[PDB]
Formats: structure tokens, C-alpha cells, sequence
């Protein structure tokens, strides 16, 4: 969740 | 020997003023300090703080006037900030770079900065635009001008790093009339409120009270084994309170020609740099080499009130000469104003 | 004025507030030194390093030299030749060092110094300047140390006095230690430029001490 | 007040067979420092020894170097100290100095005219 | 139960990162207090503590975004057109780790602006990532739209900036590397103080180094994930990080010249 | 810092000069003293604070 490096939710 | 004779005639009139003095210490002011009510708590937080300067502030004075301040810098500067406007004006470098001891003059044309350098400067002031010219600077007084006063805006006395004291003047520029009988190293000394009389410092402890005419026939203030730092009046051209580098502020007397209550109440280990009254004559304001400052009653002799705004020592402070404000400048660039 | 004149207030104090601030930054970046206010200054990599005296006042000065805070530097060293009349120099430099190594304020100053050279005929010129018995004692007993370079025309003693000197110099500085500080030795080989050479290289580590006394932790 | 008149010396041969001291007025001497400074002939200001916050360092210079000892005494107030055997027969004279800024263990001064806090002398010669 | 050890993990991260922001007060008040604000910092006292400034900015306009991207209330879509939002984001990583490289110049140049320096060196840096990841709005709520990861520059070259990252990366590593060398390579210029200052400079470097270990580690784990198990869980650890940098240099800082300490003893 | 010889013939000089100045009570001195102290003692607001009703510097 930093430069688009997250899973979801 | 006429040097061993006259000497031991010099013990023998010191021991006969001894006893003259001892006559004269009649009583003290036990009941006066015991009956009295304690002043009571000081707070006087943080009001004012001058934040804007960047290097050790070594002296300051406020300006009878109550409008700008001096401060003696060491890098080249001399900064005048002001009283009731909360900010500076006349931020004007120095042709020297030194300087310990500040100077001021009562109405706002002149300006003078004398120390390290071992020159007495005088600024001047013709408008409040840019690069502030410089009025006649004064020299000719070996050692670094350790402190100088201005009673009107014309009139300049010097008593500085010589172990001299002389008056020059503005405009001529040469001795007026100086004053011979001091040993110590001078490290500051300030002006009755009447202008009649200032009071030297001293390192021999000599605190010599001297008037300003050609030094009249007056009294050299014996004890008190540090240095002092701290000497300003109280509106009654009699007493003073030499602040000390021992700890021990005193309140030697013109009148009575006898100090008073020295201040050695434990707690404190430090020294005091500058100390100017409350005009009631009664509160007494001397720093504290810690980041604080502790009140001293004058006729009490207990302190009662912390002042603790600095972190390393205070370096010059002052009271304002209508009663509004104090001011306290510090080696840490910080140059704080209780109310 | 001042119904109006609140605009000239801000305006003078941010004017000079400008000028004080690159003129004291000037300052500021510079770094300086007492000397044998003569700003005799110098210049090396980046920095004009603002050397200065201060001779000339009398000689009590408890509250002058009380003034140098941020003042990184010793360097009085004397032999007392010709020019008795002349004895026991280093004990007086050695004692303001003690001074100036247990003052409240001058505690916190990396200082440094540079000997003197001309001592070739130390024990072999006038005997008062020499360091015998009559002077010192540690200097009678002392050894070498783990370095040495006796240079010729000398004897061992004449010789090895820069390092007896370094280590009594070292002796009142932290073998007392009373500070958990440090001094730095040097002498004068190439004037102007070993000497000012020297100076920038342990004078940038004299910057680097005091970054090592004021935030260890580099 | 500071009455630091001087007491021993004027004679005494290379035995030295002599003892100097001081004396003290009115203040925290529990707080103060001192040393002892003579005067060679004219240009004498060396710094003969000292004694710190008692209880610390006792140094002494190189021409004394271990010899001498500092007597320091709050009931007496009187600071003494001993001498003999090695030059006690200088022509220097003496002065109870005394290191200002009490409550810190440092102190400056030794300057070659007059100083504030010390005494006005201490004579040491040679007798016949 | 979606993201409930997420939840937990960032919660724990939260309060982390708060008590580092209490710590950071603590030090602005010590450089209130001591020595005077920035003339221009290149002597001791002004220099610390900015870092820690870099720290209550990262901090706090970090836990904002991070919890609030799962936008379930209190967004409509990006207020800031979900630019600015990360904008402050990955200018709290780059410009943490710059000024700590601001540090390691400061302990160079003395030993052997910047601070605005490493911020310019933060925003051209800032500007494409977020340029092209204003991404294409995906449906968050059945009718809702916001900014909702779409990617189409990052492979129009090759592996996209996170390369340029892992430089700047490695470069304060080496800096660090470094100082600790030219000190251990001083002491002697020309035995009791040696053996002091080497142990604290290896405790600066080795702690360094642990810290940011975890970039490392989480960026060779997601190497290895897009491939076969596509999975997330040492996130847990590189925001860990991203705090243990931030909080550490707080308390690591403290731990250098007791100053720090000192002052916490004073006041808080 | 004097050490000449004449310095003791000047400060033997002054302290001639001395050997006549004005004798006061101390008693009868501390007591105007104070007398003046009480009289004055309801101006200066840092002996008793009087609140920043007149003092200018109430800033925020």
C-alpha cells in the first residue's frame, strides 16, 4: 500500500 | 621608605575609619524585615522574547525614553530593537566586530557601542531607511571600553578595560574630566535616574560611587569578594544592589555609607550577570547562571519568584524605567522581556 | 508615526532582517581561533577560516577571554631564549591550558596548538630554555615514545622534547582527563602551507570533534 | 575585606627551616580554590602550586615538582603550606593568590601587574 | 472479517508512528530551548531535529491516506483528485530518508539548504508515479467513483521508478558506510578513547542498516510474489519500517550526545 | 591592574581624602529607605501584578 503496492478491502 | 611610611599610615586611617564605620553601624533593620510582609509570589511569564538575534548578547540597555534597545553583540552588529512595537529597526553593523558592553542615550539621536573592540563607538540617526550611518566613533582609552554612559545626549563618561575612568565628550573628543582611583577591571556600572550620578563596578569589589562633575568626595564600597556584574538604582540616588558572580547580590547605601543585607541564601551555586530594580525599590531582579532567575526582596532579603526562560547564562537584563517591563538577555542568543 | 507606520515597521525589521541574516551567515559558516583583533584570515577549500589575535589589552582577562564561546583554537607556545629574564613559559601556557580545559564555558572548546622548532640546540643554548633537571623532572626520567624521527644536529634529549612536551601536554589534558576531552599537537615544518595545511586537516577534525563531543552518535 | 596579608618568610637559608601562610576573610573558603604564586626579579609570575576543591588534585610545577604540600584548614583559616630544602633561599616573593568564581573547579589570573584577589606580597630572601 | 490483521498491523503502526510524533515534540522543544534556531545549519545544535520535522510531517500526513484510502465514508471520491494525497505520502519516504542523507553530508563534510535540496529532489521524483497513477476511477460503491489503481506508463519503458528508489536506497547505505570508515581510519591522524568511539559508530551504522533492511526485503519478496502466490503479507513489515526509520531516529537521535535525554528529563 | 609605585601614593591620596565624608544613622537611613520603599510600593505591577489591563505588550 505505497506506490500502489496494496491488496484490496 | 616614604612608599612604607605613608603605606602604614594607610593601614592606620583604614583602621580609624573601620572603627568610624563600626560607630556608625548603630542597629540593623531586624524588626523592619521581620514585621514587614513578604512581598509574595512573582510569575511575570513569558511576555516578549527576542528571538531574532543569532549570536551571544553581552550587554543591553534600556533607554530612559523606554523606546529601543541596545545590544552589543559579537559579530559585527549592534542591534536596536524597541520597546512597545515588538520588533527592531535600526539593525546596524559595526566597522569593528567585537564589542561586550552596550551604551544609549536618552532621547534616540545617539547610540554608542563600546567593548572588545577598545573603541567607543557612537552612532547616530538621521532616517530609518537603509545602511544607518555612523555618527563620530571615540577612541584613545586602552583596553577594551568596558563600559560608557551617556547622561544627556551630549555628555559621554567612560570608565572601561584601563582601570581608568574618564568623560569624554562627543563633539571634542578628548578627556573632560577623568577619574584615577580604581584597581579592579571594570565590567559595569549605570546612571542615577536623575542623571546627577553614576556608580562604577569593580573586580576588587571596589563598587566606587562617584559624581559626575569630577567625582566628589565619596566612598569605595569594601567586601563582597566576587566580582560584580550587576549594579542599578532604585529612585532614591542613595542605594544600589551590586549583583555578583558569588551568588551574593548586596544593598550597599550612599547615605548610611554601609551595606545592607547581603543575599547567600543556598539553593544557589552560580553566577549573576546584570540586575536593575523594580523603581518600587523593593523587588530586586538578578539571573541566575542556570536557565532561570530568581527574585530577591530588597528589604526581606528572601527570594520569592523563578525567572526561567534561557538555557546557558544571562548575560545582561534590565527592568524598564516606567514600570512596564523586564527585559533579560541571555549568551543563547535569546533575549527574553517578562511583564 | 504608528496609526500607519505599522507597514514601515515591517518592512525596516524584514530589510535588515535580510541583510543580518546573510551577513551573520557569513559569519557563521566561517570558523576562527585566538592567535599569537587582527583578522589576519586565511583561505582553504571552501572556506576562509577567520584567523584572529586579540594582544594588545593588559594581561588579567578572567571576563575577555570568558567572551570566546565557539573560539576553537590555542596556539602560545614560547621558549624563553634570549629574547634569566626569561624562564618557565610552558608552565604558564601549560596552566592556561588547565584554564581554558576547566572553565565552565571554555570546557567545551576543541582546542589545538603548534610548537615551536627552533629548539634545535635546546640543552646547547643558555640553559634556561633547555629542559634539564632544574626545569622539569618528568623530562629527566621520560622515554620515547611510539614514534620517534630524532632529526641530526641535536642531542636525544634536544630531540625527543617535542614528544616530552607532546606528552606533558597530553598529561594536563586527559591523562588528568578532567573532561574526557582531547588536544591536538603540531609543530611548524613548511610555513603557510604545512602550517596551514595542518591546521585545515586537524581544524576539520577539530569540527568533526566538536560534532563527535556535540552529537557523538555521527 | 579581602585581608590577605601574608604570614612566614623574609630569611631563610637553603634548609628553608621556614613556613608560609595566609589569610582569609569573610567568605564560602569552602568553596573557593587558591595557589601560591612567587615573583622571580621583575618578571616573576609563575605559579608555584595550588590546592582544588579539597579532596581533588594537588599539583605543583616542575621546579617543585612533588615536593611541596598546600595546607588548606576552615577552622584556622589560615592557609599554610611548607617549604625547605629545595631553593627556599629565592629572592621571590610570595603571594597568597586566590582563584575567583568560587563553585567551579577552574581558575585564571596569574597576570604579571597587580591582581585584585591576591596579596600584597611575601618576602623570601637570603639570611647571614 | 476483510482486512481484520490489516487492520490491526496498521492500528499498531498508528500508535507507533503517534508516539514517535510525541518524541518529535519533545526534540522541537529541545531546539527551542538550546543554542537558536537555523541561521544556516552547517554547525551542530540547528542541523538536528529537522530530520524529526521530516518526521511529524511523514507521520501524520501518513497515517491520514493510509487509513483513509479504503474509502467506505467520508469520501465521495478523492477530495485532493488523489494526487496530493499521495503526493505527501512519498514525499514523507523520500524526504525521511534524504535528510537522514542529509545527515550523513553533515557528518561528511565535517568528519570527512540541503533540506530544501532533498525536497526538490522529492517533488520531480513525486510528480510521475501520481501523474499517470491519477489513475482511472474504477467503481467503488455501485455508482461511486474514485481514483482505484490503473497503471499504463510504468511499462511504456522498463522497470518503472522503483529502481531510481532503490538507488537513493542504497546510497545513504554507503554514506553511512562511509562516515563509519573515515572515523575508524582517523582516530590515529597523528588508549581508552578508541575503544569508546568506535563501538556508537558501529551501533550508528549497524542500526541503520537493520532499519531500512525491510525495503530491501519486502521489494525481494514482491519480486517473488507477482509470479506465483500474489500475496501481500510483509506490507506488515515495510510500513513497520516506515515508521522504525522515523521513530528510531527520534530515539536513536536521542541516544547521541544525551542531549535528547537531557531534555526529556527537563520537561517531558 | 596597577602595579606602579605611585599607585599606592594615589590611592594613599584618596583614601586621605576619605578620611572626611558624611556619617549617617544607619538606623535613621534604612528607615526612609523603607519609608520611601512603602510609599512607591503601589506603583510597579511586577512588585504586585496588575494584570496586562495597561500593559501594552498583551499580545495573543
Amino acid at each position: 500500500c505505497y506506490f500502489q503496492n496494496c491488496p484490496r478491502g | 621608605s616614604e612608599l612604607d611610611q605613608l603605606r602604614q599610615e594607610a593601614e592606620q586611617l583604614k583602621n580609624q575609619i573601620r572603627d568610624a564605620r563600626k560607630a556608625c553601624a548603630d542597629a540593623t533593620l531586624s524588626q523592619i524585615t521581620n514585621n514587614i510582609d513578604p512581598v509574595g509570589r512573582i510569575q511575570m511569564r513569558t511576555r516578549r522574547t527576542l528571538r531574532g538575534h543569532l549570536a551571544k548578547i553581552y550587554a543591553m540597555h534600556w533607554g530612559t525614553d523606554s523606546r529601543l534597545l541596545v545590544s552589543a553583540s559579537q559579530d559585527g552588529k549592534l542591534i536596536i530593537w524597541d520597546s512597545y512595537t515588538t520588533n527592531k529597526v535600526h539593525a546596524i553593523p559595526l566597522r569593528s566586530s567585537w564589542v561586550m558592553t552596550c551604551a544609549y542615550a536618552p532621547s534616540g539621536n545617539y547610540v554608542a557601542c563600546g567593548g572588545l573592540d577598545n573603541i567607543c563607538s557612537i552612532y547616530n540617526l538621521k532616517t530609518r531607511e537603509g545602511n544607518v550611518r555612523v555618527s563620530r566613533e571615540l577612541a584613545g582609552h586602552t583596553g577594551y571600553l568596558s563600559c560608557c554612559r551617556f547622561l544627556d545626549d551630549n555628555q559621554i563618561v567612560t570608565s572601561s578595560g584601563d582601570t581608568t575612568c574618564a568623560l569624554w565628550d562627543i563633539e571634542t573628543g578628548q578627556q573632560t574630566t577623568t577619574f584615577t582611583g580604581h584597581t579592579g577591571d571594570v565590567m559595569s556600572l549605570s546612571l542615577a535616574p536623575d542623571t546627577r550620578l553614576f556608580v562604577s563596578g569593580a573586580c576588587d569589589a571596589s563598587a566606587k560611587l562617584w559624581d559626575v562633575r569630577e567625582g566628589m568626595c565619596r566612598q569605595t564600597f569594601t567586601g563582597h569578594e566576587s566580582d560584580i556584574n550587576a549594579i542599578c538604582f532604585f529612585p532614591n540616588g542613595n542605594a544600589f544592589a551590586t549583583g555578583s558572580d558569588d551568588a551574593t547580590c548586596r544593598l550597599f547605601d550612599l547615605r548610611a555609607d554601609q551595606e545592607l543585607m547581603t543575599y547567600s541564601h543556598d539553593n544557589i551555586i552560580c553566577g549573576i550577570t546584570s540586575v536593575s530594580f523594580s523603581k518600587s525599590g523593593r523587588l530586586l531582579l538578578a539571573g541566575y547562571d542556570d536557565f532561570n532567575c530568581n527574585v530577591w526582596d530588597a528589604l526581606k532579603a528572601d527570594r520569592a519568584g523563578v525567572l526561567a526562560g534561557h538555557d546557558n547564562r544571562v548575560s545582561c537584563l534590565g527592568v524598564t524605567d516606567d514600570g512596564m517591563a523586564v527585559a533579560t538577555g541571555s549568551w543563547d542568543s535569546f533575549l527574553k522581556i517578562w511583564n | 508615526d504608528q496609526r500607519n507606520e505599522e507597514k514601515a515597521q515591517r518592512e525596516a525589521n524584514k530589510k535588515i532582517e535580510k541583510q543580518l541574516q546573510k551577513d551573520k551567515q557569513v559569519y557563521r559558516a566561517t570558523h576562527r581561533l585566538l592567535l599569537l583583533i587582527f583578522e589576519t584570515k586565511f583561505q582553504v577549500d571552501k572556506v576562509n577560516f577567520h584567523m584572529f589575535d586579540v594582544g594588545g589589552q593588559r594581561d588579567e582577562r578572567r571576563k575577555w577571554i570568558q567572551c570566546f564561546n565557539d573560539v576553537t583554537a590555542i596556539i602560545f607556545v614560547v621558549a624563553s631564549s634570549s629574547y634569566d629574564n626569561q624562564t618557565n613559559r610552558l608552565q604558564e601556557a601549560l596552566n592556561l591550558f588547565k584554564s581554558i580545559w576547566n572553565n565552565r564555558w571554555l570546557r567545551t572548546i576543541s582546542v589545538i596548538l603548534f610548537l615551536n622548532k627552533q629548539d634545535l640546540l635546546a640543552e646547547k643554548v643558555l640553559a634556561g630554555k633547555s629542559k634539564i633537571e632544574d626545569y622539569f623532572p618528568e623530562f629527566a626520567r621520560y622515554t620515547t615514545p611510539e614514534d620517534a624521527t630524532p632529526e641530526p644536529g641535536e642531542d636525544p634529549r634536544v630531540t625527543r622534547a617535542k614528544y616530552f612536551i607532546r606528552d606533558e601536554f597530553l598529561r594536563i589534558s586527559t591523562a588528568s582527563g578532567d573532561g574526557r576531552h582531547y588536544c591536538y599537537p603540531h609543530f611548524t615544518c613548511a610555513v603557510d602551507t604545512e602550517n596551514i595545511r595542518r591546521v585545515f586537516n586537524d581544524c576539520r577534525d577539530i569540527i568533526q570533534r566538536m560534532h563527535l563531543r556535540q552529537y557523538e552518535l555521527l | 575585606q579581602v585581608q590577605l596579608q601574608e604570614s612566614g618568610g623574609g630569611l631563610v637559608q637553603p634548609g628553608g627551616s621556614l613556613r608560609l601562610s595566609c589569610a582569609a576573610s569573610g567568605f564560602t573558603f569552602s568553596n573557593y580554590k587558591m595557589n601560591w604564586v612567587r615573583q622571580a626579579p621583575g618578571k616573576g609570575l609563575e605559579w608555584v602550586s595550588d590546592i582544588s576543591q579539597s579532596g581533588a588534585s594537588i599539583s605543583y610545577t616542575g621546579s617543585v615538582k612533588g615536593r611541596f604540600t598546600i595546607s588548606r584548614d576552615n577552622a584556622k583559616n589560615t592557609l599554610y603550606l611548607q617549604m625547605n630544602s629545595l631553593k627556599p633561599e629565592d629572592t621571590a616573593v610570595y603571594y597568597c593568590a586566590r582563584c575567583p568564581a568560587p563553585f567551579t573547579r577552574d581558575c585564571f589570573d596569574v597576570t604579571s601587574t597587580t591582581y585584585a584577589y591576591r596579596g600584597q606580597g611575601t618576602q623570601v630572601t637570603v639570611s647571614s | 472479517t476483510r482486512d481484520p490483521l490489516l487492520a490491526r498491523a496498521e492500528l499498531a503502526l498508528l500508535s507507533i508512528v503517534f508516539v514517535a510524533v510525541a518524541l518529535s515534540n519533545g526534540l522541537v522543544l529541545a531546539a527551542l530551548a538550546r543554542r537558536g534556531r537555523r541561521g544556516h545549519w552547517a554547525p551542530i545544535h540547528v542541523f538536528i531535529g529537522h530530520l524529526c520535522l521530516a518526521d511529524l510531517a511523514v507521520a501524520l500526513f501518513q497515517v491520514l491516506p493510509q487509513l483513509a484510502w479504503k474509502a467506505t465514508d467520508r469520501f465521495r471520491g478523492p477530495d485532493a483528485l488523489c494526487r496530493a494525497v499521495k503526493y505527501l505520502q512519498m514525499v514523507g519516504m523520500y524526504a525521511s530518508s534524504y535528510m537522514i542523507l542529509a545527515m550523513t553530508l553533515d557528518r561528511h563534510r565535517a568528519i570527512c539548504r540541503p533540506v530544501l535540496v532533498a525536497w526538490a529532489f522529492s517533488l520531480l521524483l513525486s510528480l510521475p508515479q501520481l501523474f499517470i497513477f491519477a489513475q482511472r476511477n474504477v467503481e467503488g460503491g455501485s455508482g461511486v467513483t474514485d481514483c482505484w489503481a490503473c497503471f499504463a506508463e510504468p511499462w511504456g519503458r522498463r522497470t518503472y521508478v522503483t529502481w531510481i528508489a532503490l538507488m537513493v536506497f542504497v546510497a545513504p547505505t554507503l554514506g553511512i558506510a562511509a562516515c563509519q570508515v573515515l572515523i575508524f581510519r582517523e582516530i590515529h591522524a597523528s588508549s581508552a578513547a578508541v575503544a569508546k568511539t568506535v563501538r556508537m559508530t558501529l551501533v550508528i551504522v549497524v542500526v541503520y542498516v537493520l532499519c531500512w533492511a525491510p525495503f530491501f526485503l519486502v521489494q525481494l519478496w514482491a519480486a517473488w510474489d507477482p509470479e506465483a502466490p500474489l500475496e501481500g503479507a510483509p506490507f506488515v513489515l515495510l510500513m513497520l519500517l516506515a515508521s522504525l526509520n522515523s521513530c528510531t531516529n527520534p530515539w536513536i537521535y536521542a541516544s547521541f550526545s544525551s542531549s535528547v535525554s537531557s531534555e526529556l528529563r527537563s520537561l517531558l | 591592574n596597577t602595579a606602579s609605585i605611585a599607585q599606592a601614593r594615589k590611592l594613599v591620596e584618596q583614601l586621605k581624602m576619605e578620611a572626611n565624608i558624611d556619617r549617617i544613622k544607619v538606623s535613621k537611613a534604612a528607615a526612609d529607605l523603607m519609608a520611601y520603599c512603602e510609599a512607591h510600593a503601589k506603583e510597579d505591577p511586577l512588585l504586585t501584578p496588575v494584570p496586562a489591563s495597561e500593559n501594552p505588550f498583551r499580545e495573543k
